[PDB]
């Protein structure tokens, strides 16, 4: 590839990843203006490139913010995963009387491969559905648990 | 299944004073307890949720505390705006039982009532009966008595009292003693007087209008 | 905007069905953790929780009244209905419906949104509209007298709500005749008696009666 | 605390975390039914607890799926962060002619503290706005870059 | 459903303004990476890209025609307008508008959604409606003749679209008189001539002319 | 700024055959190239995007390839449904230039035309002029000629030909030779014949109807 081709495919890679993430506050984020020279109404091959490199560097701050937000969600999901595991030990300890079903570890492995095999719209939808069904299940359980 | 009990059932404090209202539970409801403020007739307003967490918009002078079975609502510097009945509800298990409620009254300097009398109307007289109304506006304390005199004859069984709830603008009360007679009784006599006995008076002040005024 | 409003009769005969309807707006009863309850308050008494229905139709009741209580919902019209049959005079009260939201979370505020409340009187006495009379005298008061009506309540506005300053409206007193009576007065300056117009707007919804009377001295 | 209180606060912790994550496919997720005994129409203190422990264990499979999805988004955001850094080196190397502005590292530190200090609705909104402004900035830049 | 439809005159006088309007539905031109372009095709010729407007109003043109080209958009009515002034007979063509979406991503399909296209004839000759005549004969064909009209095009349906089998509609031939002429025939069995009804529906939108003629033999 | 050139400008192949269409660029457009399929009159249909990636719904027999300046569209097993003109567009930089287009024709066994003639209509004769139409349905190849004879006199300058595009149902063509005369010319003669010269015939077949039929 050449210079303009590596630029094109590198930007195409970044743009695809942004769409994968997307599924009052008066903040100043870099935008493209007419005087910046990136328009046909005054196209400057150098003035535009100065604005591009400047805007991306001024955008690089908010990219670190996004990684902190998505890491917080990763730490959030891992916390719900472990807090449920403790909730199992709490309930079985209070029971102490066991007709208990435990899922098959290899059946779960076959399901996780199938859940992640479908495309991104189905997986974003699956993530959307799992959250609602589990919260509704806990609210129904907690209500009956408080009646004791 | 659950019984909530509040103490005291009534309370009276001054402006700028501190109020303490307690609520006990027959069994533990954890911190899942909710306090409500109720003005007369109007629907309750949310104050504290989860025992010690404050609902949006509630002034900082309201603060709840406690867990398990002992709970307490505290008003730091009492304003006359806080005249209401305060209730206690557990949201742990059904039934979501309320407490008995605590009626909060505001104290103030003794105020003498502004007394005026209204005669029976022309339309009411041109009908079945007649009614004389004695108005007592803006007084404290609420304790007051009203006697009616017809040609200097004290009456009985012919009048009823109606009192407003405490006016939170100035912590005062108002009375409406309505004397109901027949049209023949209003014509058989001439003088009609209202005798007001209140703490803010040095003597039982009497007001009166005549039949031809 | 969240709005819950109760609808039902202001008067029910003894041993006759009472049907209350709570219509809400601003939230969906199908939302996880959402619920609507019923709470009543006899005149001047403490609150008593009656019933509750959750998003999953898991209905709950006060154990003392479950025999005559049936609650049901219609999430397509945003309506919760509480039905009381064989009504007794002991169960006369202001009936509220309240919203319970986010049940298990740290945002379980409780009954955070309530309706105005519907006053339900239980008696075989018929509905009667009121009769209104004026009351006329640096201050001499005025007002007007709303007498002989059934059942409670009424609404007394002054100059169509333009006059709210210095208004003392008294609660109704049940006469021994069986009908209610109240008065509404305004503390006015004696200067504006010949300038402003003082008219009271009496509205008795249980009978669809609306009366207006002008206050003048003599 | 007691047995029923530790159950209540542990579930309250899990339910709060689920709401923090929430901002065709015919999948079988555990639900609460009338015969399960967790309703007033037949309330069984033991039959309900058997369904609770069973449903949560059968839910524990889909909780591992959620952690994989949010980790994928964390790896996705970190990839956009590093791919932009390479895009800077690509553009400056093609320029080679520098009136270039580089942001202050401590000014960025003050902004990141303020961006994360606001509540979750504002931060979910900020995450929403940063993604749109950066993709729109790249599409405007790439268009002018292809005209060379 | 994504729909782009062109609207404009079928006939423009020389040195007179041509105003084309593309109205779309199913997408917003304010979306990042979205754009609408204009492409024309002279009769039987190759395609020629004309203009393009992006979401950020950064308009682009074909360098050869920019002098007479002005494109503009209205995102509140979903309209893109391309204006050509001082029209010449060389610029008679079918004018398409197309959608360009997801510009920089791996989903930049290109002009993935097009409109039907508007045939624009440039001539001082006036608009004329057509004249329709029937054509009548184990198969003997039938049809009907649409002659002497201006400008192109027309639409010939058979039995209101119920008859599409075995239909051969011929393209118009420009007579030396200056008016177009075409014919539309249906390969029918000689068995159904006395059973089915064969009527051609001729529609010439440039003149709002609609003619129906029944086909019968002799 | 950018010039796209396609070769060949026309192509004819059989059903089940393979078709190769190439497109060159005056300057590199990376892999940002898009192929379109256009039926006569109708708007183009998207086939390939990004040189080698297939648009949704396109059959597997369509496959593009190339990058930079050399691009190629390939149809594996040709079906008669693929009769169209195929265009080449670069989306890298404005102007988004198209190629010249490649007209794809389908081959088939030589088919003799089904010839029928229609006389001038009653309504057209009761007016300015008259028109005689010679219909030639479903033949291949498209090459054909039609002569008109009026009382055995060959005509010239009085007829025009109209041909349908290739009917993709069977790869055939249809002709419409329309002879236009005046009303006086149609009355001055009696016999009107159409002479069809086509490859599918052993002899130039002639059809005719008379004035009184
Ligand atoms: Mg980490
Ligand atoms: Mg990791």
């Amino acid at each position: 590839l050449t210079s303009s081709e590596r630029i094109d495919k590198q930007i195409r890679y970044i743009l695809d990843g942004i769409s994968a993430l997307r599924k009052e506050n008066n903040l100043n984020l870099p935008k493209m203006a007419e005087k910046d020279g990136c328009f046909q109404s005054g196209f400057n091959e150098e003035t535009c490139l100065v604005k591009i490199i400047t805007g991306l560097l001024e955008f690089e701050v908010y990219l670190e913010y996004l990684q902190n937000r998505f890491e917080s969600s990763e730490e959030q999901a891992r916390a719900v995963q472990m807090s449920t595991k403790v909730l199992i030990q709490f309930l079985q300890k209070k029971a102490k009387n066991d007709a208990i079903t435990t899922p098959d570890p290899t059946t779960n492995a076959s399901l996780l491969t199938k859940l992640q095999a479908q495309n991104q719209w189905l997986q974003d939808m699956t993530t959307h559905l799992i959250l609602r069904s589990f919260k509704e299940f806990l609210q129904s359980s907690l209500r009956a648990l408080r009646q004791m | 299944d659950v019984v909530m009990t509040q103490s005291p059932s009534s309370l009276s404090a001054s402006v700028g004073d501190r109020v303490t209202i307690t609520c006990k539970a027959s069994q533990s409801v954890s911190d899942v307890l909710t306090w409500y403020q109720q003005k007369p007739g109007k629907a309750p307003k949310l104050l504290i949720y989860y025992a010690s967490n404050r609902y949006t918009g509630v002034p900082s002078r309201f603060s709840g505390s406690g867990s398990g079975t002992d709970f307490t609502l505290t008003i730091s510097s009492l304003q006359p705006e806080d005249f209401a009945t305060y209730y206690c509800q557990q949201g742990y298990r059904s039934p979501y039982t309320f407490g008995g409620g605590t009626k909060l009254e505001i104290k103030r300097t003794v105020a003498a009532p502004s007394v005026f009398i209204f005669p029976p109307s022309d339309e009411q007289l041109k009908s079945g009966t007649a009614s004389v109304v004695c108005l007592l506006n803006n007084f404290y304390p609420r304790e007051a008595k009203v006697q009616w005199k017809v040609d200097n004859a004290l009456q009985s069984g012919n009048s009823q009292e109606s009192v407003t709830e405490q006016d939170s603008k100035d912590s005062t009360y108002s009375l409406s003693s309505t004397l109901t007679l027949s049209k023949a009784d209003y014509e058989k006599h001439k003088v009609y007087a209202c005798e007001v006995t209140h703490q803010g008076l040095s003597s039982p002040v009497t007001k009166s209008f005549n039949r031809g005024e | 905007q969240i709005t819950l409003k109760e609808s039902g009769p202001a008067l029910v005969k003894p041993t006759q069905t009472l049907t209350l309807t709570c219509t809400f707006s601003g939230f969906s009863l199908s939302t996880s953790g959402m619920g609507v309850g019923w709470i009543r308050q006899p005149p001047g008494k403490a609150l008593e929780w009656l019933a509750h229905i959750w998003w999953d139709d898991d209905k709950y009741y006060n154990p003392s009244l479950k025999s005559r209580l049936t609650i049901s919902k219609d999430t397509s019209k945003n309506q919760v209905v509480l039905t009381m049959t064989n009504m007794d005079p002991v169960d006369t009260a202001t009936y509220y419906c309240a919203r319970r939201a986010n049940y298990g979370t740290s945002y379980d505020y409780g009954m955070d949104y309530w309706g105005q409340g519907t006053l339900v009187t239980v008696s075989s006495a018929s509905t009667k509209g009121p009769s209104v009379f004026p009351l006329a005298p640096g201050t001499a008061a005025l007002g007007c007298l709303v007498k002989d009506y059934f059942p409670e309540p009424v609404t007394v506005s002054w100059n169509s709500g333009a006059l709210t300053s210095g208004v003392h409206t008294f609660p109704a007193v049940l006469q021994s005749s069986g009908l209610y009576s109240l008065s509404s007065v305004v503390t006015v300056p004696s200067s504006s008696l010949g300038t402003q117009t003082y008219i009271c707007n009496v509205n008795h919804k249980p009978s669809n009666t609306k009366v207006d009377k002008k206050v003048e001295p003599k």
